[PDB]
């Protein structure tokens, strides 16, 4: 069992990133897949979640009309799709497996698999690679 | 005289059980009274008695089946048919009384127990809390027989209590919550038996609370918080309504909707 994260990096702001998820050793189809992420000195958030039912989606507040979220079931990989990014969209990003929808407020399940992350970060200005 | 939801523990896989819980939403509500993406129940006042309830019908594969009946304006059980004797819970009034007649009119072998179904009653009677009665498939499977048997005076009252305390949290709560249909799920996915955590005791004894607050709120946020308990039983507080909308797929109906 494996979540392998891509597509982070550094990107201006305005820009766009499009992050994959992408599962081995099991099949995403039959559950749910969340967005988090942690920001420096801040509490780790959901962000965004597809349903394994009807492909329905869930926002974070802050992301709302910017982040759209989508499963490709063929290639058992999900996206998470930034555009309009600010400099608070910094953070390192996971994706994870739940069974249903929480966006993560009830803490982590114990059966629920997680990736070990991609940098994003939203500045106008170079950095550390 | 009222629509049917059909389903079995034999057999049953996380789908089955996804495929039998939407049936009862789909049942419980019209769909034309949704509030930040949250179907409302129907208000009671002056709800025609054909519109009052439906019967969900769980079978086992020892062949026994019983039929739960549901009153739509709040998603819970208020009695149970096994083959032609049928079982009710105390109601709180005349109109519900009367209301409870047309369930299962063709049982003349009727009973109305002397309490009613509140977990606080149920919890006595059966002698144990919700946090120390296992939930799941087998659960269910177990409180179907334990429901039956009562019938043929076979089930003690501890026994039918705790079996209604299972059936009301695996249909009735997971109804109105998805994240209590996905910790039930995650019993059939692992086909494992255990006890509510109190991310989901606290999220139960919320619910009408919940559904206040959310009709009632102005801008997305809350009057007043409301506590919760994360599934390790830490404390936190809700101030809006964003974050509840995958957690809550149904509510009570609290008050009319914005003109
Ligand atoms: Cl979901
Ligand atoms: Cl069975
Ligand atoms: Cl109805
Ligand atoms: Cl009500
Ligand atoms: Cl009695
Ligand atoms: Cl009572
Ligand atoms: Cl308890
Ligand atoms: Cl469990």
């Amino acid at each position: 069992v494996q979540l392998a994260e891509t597509g982070g990096g550094l990107v201006q702001p305005g820009g766009s990133l499009r992050l994959s998820c992408a599962a081995s050793g099991f099949t995403l189809d039959d559950y749910a897949i969340g967005w988090f992420r942690q920001a420096p000195g801040k509490e780790r958030e959901g962000v965004s979640c597809i349903s394994s039912s009807d492909g329905r989606t869930y926002y974070a507040d802050s992301v709302k009309g910017r982040f759209t979220i989508s499963r490709d079931n063929a290639k058992n990989t999900v996206y998470l799709q930034m555009n309009s990014l600010k400099s608070e969209d910094t953070a390192v990003y996971y994706c994870a497996t739940e069974e249903v929808c929480t966006l993560g407020i009830f803490g982590h399940g114990p059966d629920d698999y997680w990736g070990q992350g991609t940098q994003v970060t939203v500045s106008s200005e170079p950095k550390t690679p | 005289q009222y629509p049917i939801i059909n389903f079995t523990t034999a057999g049953a896989t996380v789908q089955s059980y996804t495929n039998f819980i939407r049936a009862v939403r789909g049942r419980l509500t019209t769909g034309a009274d949704v509030r930040h993406e949250i179907p409302v129940l129907p208000n009671r006042v002056g709800l025609p008695i054909n519109q009052r309830f439906i019967l969900v019908e769980l079978s086992n594969h020892a062949e026994l089946s019983v039929t739960l009946a549901l009153d739509v304006t709040n998603a819970y059980v208020v009695g149970y048919r096994a083959g032609n004797s049928a079982y009710f819970f105390h109601p709180d009034n005349q109109e519900d009384a009367e209301a409870i007649t047309h369930l299962f009119t063709d049982v003349q072998n009727r009973y109305t127990f002397a309490f009613g179904g509140n977990y606080d009653r149920l919890e006595q009677l059966a002698g144990n809390l919700r946090e120390n009665i296992e939930l799941g498939n087998g659960p269910l499977e177990e409180a179907i027989s334990a429901l039956y048997y009562y019938s043929t005076g076979g089930t003690q009252l501890p026994t039918l209590a705790r079996s209604f305390i299972i059936c009301i949290q695996m249909i009735s709560e997971a109804a109105r919550f998805q994240y209590i249909e996905g910790e039930m799920r995650t019993r059939i996915r692992y086909n494992r038996r255990s006890a509510p955590d109190p991310s989901v005791i606290t999220l139960e004894n919320s619910w009408g609370r919940l559904s206040t607050a959310i009709q009632e709120s102005n801008q997305g946020a809350f009057a007043s918080p409301i506590q919760l308990q994360r599934r390790n039983g830490s404390k936190f507080s809700v101030y809006d309504v964003s974050i509840l909308i995958p957690i809550i797929a149904l509510m009570v109906y609290r008050c009319a909707p914005p003109p």
